[PDB]
């Protein structure tokens, strides 16, 4: 049934406040390994 | 061929422009995304470049740097330094609002353009650069990236061609001068967004001082499309130099105003009065159109008849392309007045760093303010003709030629009305 | 409207806040995104979830961001005076923002801030004496098509008349919690009229895919 | 050697690679207007003073942060370089206030010297200016912020060479203002020598403030004796009477700064 009369993106009237920051912490686990420069900081 | 226009829905590549279909995976991948990812990764970053530059794909950004000859900047050994694409999703310009489509409708299409884009340059992730304004737009492409990597398709092992790519989303925090490209590598690494000078390019120095490519949304969602139908199927539209599909956003004194995707070189006439529904009050109520968004000088309906909607035309025409952003302006239109609150857009948005824009661009929003009243005399018109003149290419990035050109565009287009207007409150009030 | 402080008994660097500990868990998630030897990098979201746990920006809230990153805390003052969504002044709990550039303005955003500034009882800046309604005035925010727009708190109410938005502040006075849309009869952008393009079903996996591919 | 051949107006230079468009002028013995270039700080090009045409090359380059290439013909004296500079000193000059006789930089102002000396004679703004409200940055520094010219020396200075990160630019646009954002006492042992590099009014010293102006001082050269640095000093006097203390510049002391206690 192809439909092309509906707006299929009815996702974002469900969204709260930390959606965006949870979405992140989620997908903390999923990536890789962040490189280094070697020093803490450029002030240290 | 000599006439542009009338696209087939075949040839879009933004199918799903519109919600009406499903934009997460299994809707994405049932319209051709996700298709032999693999098999471009393993081709390697020189075919990749290759189908790039084949296809002539511009910046859709607005600037129209060749987008292969720009990426292949990167195509070279590393020093220890990882490297980055990072994807401009900003769109601050007034009129713009195609790459929010982008993002929101097809966003595993922007994910695999990133990651096409980041094995073509090398580059180890990709910082997408989101508006802050765009918060529904940004949890709709972190669900998308989500879906992407619980599928493999990035992150460890991507689409199973053993290449390391991550995808972040970096939000922004309200500045427009956050979509020039240097002020947003700032505005990632925790800082003012404000502009650095080039050299260094960001393929030098960019973001954390590495390697980096910023490039648009439009420009980066296409490359997955550009490496499966090919750089010859790209080129095959528009005119020469000018070559591709268009989203085109025309808003204004329209009676459907719309984003549409379209040929490169289409008439304005025909896109206005075919996907736009035409001018309010029709045809011969148009006064003028400001082709690409707030930054580019307005064109009048002299003009607009035969101009076409490519970059080379609008630069004939004495104006840019720049985003594609259609602002139509009818004969009911205090055009001083819109003119105006677009410089005033232009002192709340610029970042205070340079002199030239910093006082300049204040300075020609006192003039301009006092020209909408009327409350000058003639000889401040030329004069303010120099003072944009003192601002287009003496500021450090091009916010002071995208605040400098409106101004001139409307005093070479209306000068004869600036001087109407200021002569009858001259006539009015003593 | 200043960008200096002054140390006021409700903003003041001796101002409770503190981070909730799934606040805690969300800031590491940010500070994982960027390189190390960069945390620098995560000032812009931090603070941004310092608005969100609060609604506004004390300089305790900036301080703390300062502490837990490891960065001066003139760096956090900077970024939290040079961006237009960082509230350094408590907001109302609905922070209406009236687009009204040139795109939005063509299609007459005024009528839309007047109807605002006359249901509401306040003007542009001031806030509903219950403390629910900021209204400012804000530049593009990018849904010209869409034209006229506001925005609250995330959500952009676009299309708009002057009896959508009093309809949206209604039911926002109610409780209730409105559509992020268009308030005419289409759906995101598409031409009002009926579809001018993307009318065919899209074609799906593997059309027009080149040869040696 | 890896020399590269450029010219500043025609005239011949090899200098290093890696050297700016205005150190291959200052090779030549012609020195470029600037008000955020400082030979001890970091380069910012935020002033664009120094705008310079590089010739057979349609826009002006920073030559402060620009690089030179090989066979560049700078332009120092062009008419778009001249240009170039009466429109950034107009600008400069567009809200900067009214002050020059009740301004403690008058007659030793960068300002007031390369207005004269490269920018226009008369103004074209026609509008009110801004007014910018003062800090309090100490008992040292009088802080007079309408006279600010947003160079950034204060915060390269704080930053790299002071090392106390508490400058800073608040705000954005026209508004925005150098300062601390908070009551804070910029008390650091180097912190008169902001005095120094600020090439305006806006940072001036509180204790050598109206009582005299730079013209009928004396300049006497000599040591400092508050530590065993024994950092070169000018003793500035007026009719037999110390005025202040600034510093001179040796290279291998103390560079061109002294301490609070020596100024
Ligand atoms: N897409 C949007 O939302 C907006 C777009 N714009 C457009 O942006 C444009 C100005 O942007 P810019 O990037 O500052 O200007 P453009 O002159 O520099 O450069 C475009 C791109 O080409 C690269 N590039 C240019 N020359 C290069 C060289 N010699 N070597 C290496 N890389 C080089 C730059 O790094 C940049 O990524 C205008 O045309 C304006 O219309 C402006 C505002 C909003
Ligand atoms: C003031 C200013 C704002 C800009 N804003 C954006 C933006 O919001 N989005 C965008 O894609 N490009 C923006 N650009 C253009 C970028 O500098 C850059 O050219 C582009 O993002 C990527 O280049 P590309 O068009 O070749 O892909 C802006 C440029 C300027 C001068
Ligand atoms: S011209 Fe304006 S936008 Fe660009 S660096 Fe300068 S202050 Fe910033
Ligand atoms: S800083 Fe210089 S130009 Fe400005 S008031 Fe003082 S002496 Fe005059
Ligand atoms: S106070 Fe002086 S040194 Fe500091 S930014 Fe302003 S003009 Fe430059
Ligand atoms: S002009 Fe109001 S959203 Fe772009
Ligand atoms: S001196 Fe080069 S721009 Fe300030
Ligand atoms: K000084």
């Amino acid at each position: 049934p192809f439909d092309n009369t509906t707006y299929k993106n009815l996702q974002h009237h469900d969204y709260s406040t930390y959606t965006f920051l949870d979405l992140n912490l989620d997908l903390s686990k999923f990536r890789m390994p962040q490189p280094s420069s070697g020093r803490e900081s450029p002030r240290h | 061929k000599t006439s542009f226009g009338s696209l087939k829905d075949e040839d879009r590549i933004f199918t799903n422009l519109y919600g009406r279909h499903d934009w997460r995976l299994k809707g994405a991948q049932s319209r051709g995304d996700w298709y032999k990812t693999k098999e471009i990764l393993l081709k390697g970053p020189d075919w990749i470049l290759g189908e790039v530059k084949t296809s002539g794909l511009r910046g859709r950004g607005g600037a129209g740097f060749p987008t292969g000859l720009k990426w292949s900047f990167m195509n070279k050994p590393s020093d220890g330094r990882p490297k980055y694409l990072v994807v401009n999703a900003d769109e601050g310009e007034p009129g713009t609002c195609k790459d929010r489509e982008i993002i929101r409708h097809d966003p595993h299409k922007l994910v695999e353009g990133c990651l096409v884009g980041g094995r073509a340059m090398g580059a180890r992730a990709a910082y997408i650069y989101i508006r802050g304004e765009f918060y529904n737009e940004a949890s709709n492409l972190q669900v998308a990236i989500r879906e992407a990597y619980e599928a493999g398709l990035i992150g460890k092992n991507a689409c199973g061609s053993g290449y390391d790519f991550d995808v972040f989303v970096v939000r922004g925090a309200g500045a427009y001068i956050c979509g020039e490209e240097t002020a947003l590598i700032e505005s990632i690494e925790g800082k003012q967004g404000k502009p650095r000078l080039k050299p260094p390019f960001p393929a030098d120095v960019g973001v954390f001082g590495c390697p980096t490519t910023v490039a648009n949304v439009e420009t980066v969602a296409v490359s997955p499309t550009i490496c499966r139908r090919g750089g010859a199927w790209f080129a095959s539209f528009g005119r020469e130099r000018n070559s591709g599909t268009k989203l085109f956003n025309i808003s204004g004194h329209v009676n459907n105003p719309c984003t549409v995707e379209e040929e490169m070189s289409v008439p304005l006439k025909e896109l206005i009065e075919k996907h736009a529904g035409g001018v309010t009050g029709g045809w011969d109520n148009l006064l003028a159109v400001i082709p690409g968004g707030s930054s580019t000088p307005l064109i009048p309906k002299s003009v607009c008849e035969t101009v076409l909607m490519d970059f080379d035309a609008l630069i004939q025409a004495q104006t840019g392309l720049g985003t594609a952003a259609v602002i139509v302006m009818d004969r009911s239109t205090d055009i001083v007045k819109a003119i105006a609150r677009l410089i005033e857009f232009y002192k709340h948005e610029s970042c205070g760093q340079c002199t030239p824009c910093r006082e300049g661009v204040d300075w020609m929003n006192k003039v301009m303010a006092r020209f909408v009243r009327g409350d000058a005399r003639p000889a401040e018109i030329d004069s303010l003709w120099e003072i944009s003149k003192q601002i287009e290419g003496h500021t450090i990035c091009a916010l002071g030629d995208g605040a400098a050109w409106p101004v001139q565009g409307l005093i070479r287009h209306f000068r004869p009305e600036l001087e109407e207007r200021m002569q009858r409150f001259a006539q009015q009030h003593q | 409207a200043l960008f200096v402080h002054r140390d006021t008994p409700k903003n003041n660097p001796e101002t409770p806040f503190d981070f909730t500990p799934e606040n805690y868990k969300r800031i590491e998630a940010i500070v994982k995104n960027y390189p190390e030897g960069h945390k620098a990098a995560a000032v812009l979201p931090v603070l941004d979830l310092a608005q969100r746990q609060n609604g506004w920006l004390p300089i305790s809230a900036m301080n703390k961001v300062a502490e837990i990153l490891q960065v001066p805390p003139m760096r956090v003052y900077e970024v939290a005076t040079f961006y237009t969504m960082y509230n350094r002044k408590p907001v109302g709990k609905y922070h209406i923002q009236v687009c009204t550039t040139t795109p939005c303005m063509l299609r007459n955003s005024d009528s839309i801030l007047e109807a605002i500034q006359k249901k509401l009882g306040i003007k542009v800046g001031e806030t509903t004496p219950d403390k629910l309604f900021t209204l400012i005035e804000v530049e593009c925010l990018g849904a010209c098509v869409n034209a006229p727009m506001v925005q609250i708190n995330d959500n952009y109410y676009e299309d708009l008349t002057p009896k959508d938005i009093e309809e949206i502040i209604d039911e926002l006075k109610a409780g209730k919690i409105p559509k992020p849309g268009p308030r005419s009869g289409r759906f995101s952008c598409e031409p009002a009229g009926g579809l001018t393009s993307l009318t065919e079903p899209p074609k799906g996996p593997g059309f027009g895919v080149q040869a040696g591919l | 050697s890896n020399l590269i051949e450029v010219f500043v107006d025609g005239q011949s230079v090899m200098v290093e690679p890696g050297t700016t468009v205005l150190q291959a002028c200052e090779k030549v013995g012609m020195q470029i207007p600037r008000f955020c270039y400082h030979e001890r700080l970091s380069v910012a090009g935020n002033c664009r003073m120094c705008l310079v045409e590089i010739e057979k090359a349609p826009k002006v380059v920073a030559a402060c942060a620009m690089p030179v290439m090989k066979g560049w013909n700078i332009l120092t004296n062009s008419e778009k370089t001249k240009k170039a500079r009466e429109g950034v000193m107009e600008f400069l000059l567009a809200n900067h206030p009214l002050d020059c006789p009740i301004c403690d930089q008058g007659g030793e102002c960068d300002l007031q010297d390369q207005s004269m000396m490269f920018g226009s004679d008369r103004s074209r703004f026609l509008e009110g200016k801004r007014a910018v409200e003062d800090k309090n940055i100490g008992p040292l520094v009088k802080t007079i912020m309408t006279r600010c010219i947003q160079c950034t020396r204060c915060i390269r200075f704080a930053s790299e060479i002071a090392g106390v990160d508490d400058l800073g630019t608040t705000g954005r646009g026209n508004d925005m203002q150098v300062g601390t954002y908070i009551e804070k006492m910029f008390m650091s042992e180097l912190s008169g020598n902001i005095i120094d590099i600020c090439p305006v009014g806006a940072l001036t010293s509180k204790p050598y403030a109206f009582t005299a102006r730079p013209w009928e001082t004396r300049k006497t050269e000599s040591i400092d004796v508050m530590d065993a640095v024994g950092s070169n000093i000018v003793v500035s006097t007026r009719t037999g009477e110390v005025m202040r203390i600034l510093p001179r510049m040796h290279e291998d002391i103390n560079e061109e700064w002294i301490s609070d206690k020596t100024r």
